[PDB]
């Protein structure tokens, strides 16, 4: 777990995608997914609906966020669709006057540690959630509200680690949650904000390595209420401070030589730990699942027709789909299938009769050659 | 299509109790889930309690054990028994229903005030 050696010195509505893991066949078991992403703050209520009522047993992934600090979650459950059943996803968020309902329509390597602290004045201590990733696969989690109060495994290949690993990781993620709790009280005072408001502090930490496994880039950055706070620059020698409050943190961390400590850890322990994980999970992390591609042609009228280019079951999540006009293409965000693979599609409305003139360009590292269909 | 008639509410002191009711007008088997959301001081509304035609219910965490929801399917009417009311329970409570095709309907709301 990352070190975090020193203490300190907005609203986005969720994007909702409801879909099945595999193509829906009546009477065949499947998985109903609701992927919410690109929202801030983190608190969100997501429900899966079937024939006008809530599906009682629904699981969800651990809270994480993208590079732009926006959160994403996957709500999922097993189901068997029939001809009569109608399914939808209901999402409640501070950005919505009422819950929104969406109906169901039938290489290099990196390690990251993400953390989110959400204050809840009057309702006790802030909620701290931390997750760890290798490429696009999560392997550890910690929830300060959980009964275990331990770093928990979230990937099969991390269960190999002995008790000394889990003792060390739990104590370090616990110390981080206390540091970020004190940081929340510091940011409250520096910005002269009321004590009755809820605030969010996010942190990101990790390293990049190339194909040879040697160090490439290192990262350590903070976000407060969805806005950049402080960030370690690319040279791992100085900081980027967003506002005057963060400039106080920058000068404090400069005198303590925090950048020198983070640079040594990023180029050392982070790379050594990422190299170990890539080996133990070789059959998982060092695999390349190529996309299962297919195209659909269904007209929306007699004037126009819609062509959708599908890509299914690929890993990692990086992919590129193109038909070149970028203003006439609908491009959904890459979504997880729930089994470790990812999905994406590209659509374009097209004058009827000119279907055989359009082609889809598929780019993925799991393909020896980029496909054209 | 579907009309939701709300009634109840009022003005009460802390520790007091209040009732709510909401009836659905239209087709007999037109509505599945019925319940209440309440307006936060901000923009969003939070779930208070709802119940399906089969009796499955869910409560918001802040009202569990204090509020109790019931339903009469023969009249398409739900009832909300609120006890141990607190000032933070003061809000406009919107009744809502869900069609079997997952279409939502909303009442105009009913005011509840606790000192």
């Amino acid at each position: 777990y990352p070190p975090v050696p020193e203490t300190f010195g907005i609203q986005r509505t969720p994007k909702i995608q409801v879909y099945s893991r595999h193509p829906a066949e009546n009477g065949k078991s499947n998985f109903l997914n609701c992927y919410v992403s690109g929202f801030h703050p983190s608190d969100i209520e997501v429900d899966l609906l079937k024939n006008g009522e809530r599906i009682e047993k629904v699981e969800h992934s651990d809270l994480s966020f993208s590079k732009d600090w926006s959160f994403y979650l996957l709500y999922y459950t097993e189901f068997t669709p029939t001809e009569k059943d109608e399914y939808a996803c209901r999402v409640n968020h501070v950005t919505l006057s009422q819950p929104k309902i969406v109906k169901w329509d039938r290489g290099s390597h990196s390690m990251r540690y993400f953390s989110t602290s959400v204050s809840r004045p009057g309702r006790g201590e802030p909620r701290f959630i931390a997750v760890g990733y290798v490429d696009d696969t999560q392997f550890v989690r910690f929830d300060s509200d959980a009964a275990s109060q331990r770093m928990e495994p979230r990937a099969p290949w991390i269960e190999q680690e002995g008790p000394e690993y889990w003792d060390e990781e739990t104590g370090k993620v616990k110390a981080h949650s206390q540091t970020d709790r004190e940081n929340l009280r510091i940011a409250l005072r520096c910005y002269n904000q009321s004590e009755a408001g809820s605030h969010t502090l996010q942190m990101m930490f990790g390293c990049d390595v190339g194909s040879d496994g040697r160090f490439l880039r290192g990262y350590h950055q903070y976000a407060y209420d969805g806005k950049d706070y402080i960030a370690l620059k690319e040279d791992l020698r100085s900081w980027t401070a967003a506002d005057m409050c963060a400039q106080i943190t920058k000068r404090k961390w400069e005198a303590a030589h925090v950048a020198e400590q983070q640079r040594a850890y990023l180029e050392g322990t982070c790379v050594d730990g990422l190299r170990r994980y890539l080996e133990n999970g070789k059959e998982t992390l060092q695999r390349t699942d190529p996309p299962k591609t297919h195209m659909t042609h269904h007209p929306i009228s007699d004037h126009e027709a819609t062509l959708r280019c599908w890509a299914l079951g690929f890993y990692p999540a990086e992919i590129t789909l193109t038909w070149d006009q970028t203003q006439d293409t609908e491009l959904v965000e890459t979504r997880p299938a729930g089994d470790g693979t990812f999905q994406k599609w590209a659509a374009v409305v097209v004058p009827s009769g000119e279907e055989q003139r359009y082609t889809c360009h598929v780019q993925h590292e799991g393909l020896p050659k980029p496909l054209t269909l | 299509e579907v009309k939701l008639v709300e009634s109840g509410g009022g003005l009460v002191q802390p520790g007091g109790s209040l009732r709510l009711s909401c009836a659905a007008s239209g087709s007999i088997f037109s509505i599945n889930t019925m319940g209440w959301y309440r307006q936060t001081p901000g923009k969003q509304r939070d779930l208070v309690a709802d119940i399906s035609s089969g009796g499955s219910t869910k409560y918001g965490d802040s009202v569990k054990g204090r509020f109790t929801i019931s339903r009469d399917n023969t009249k398409n009417t739900v009832y909300l028994q609120m006890n141990s009311l607190k000032p933070e329970d003061t809000a406009v409570y919107y009744c809502y229903g869900l069609s079997y095709s997952n279409d939502d309907y909303w009442g105009q709301g009913t005011q509840v005030t606790v000192s």
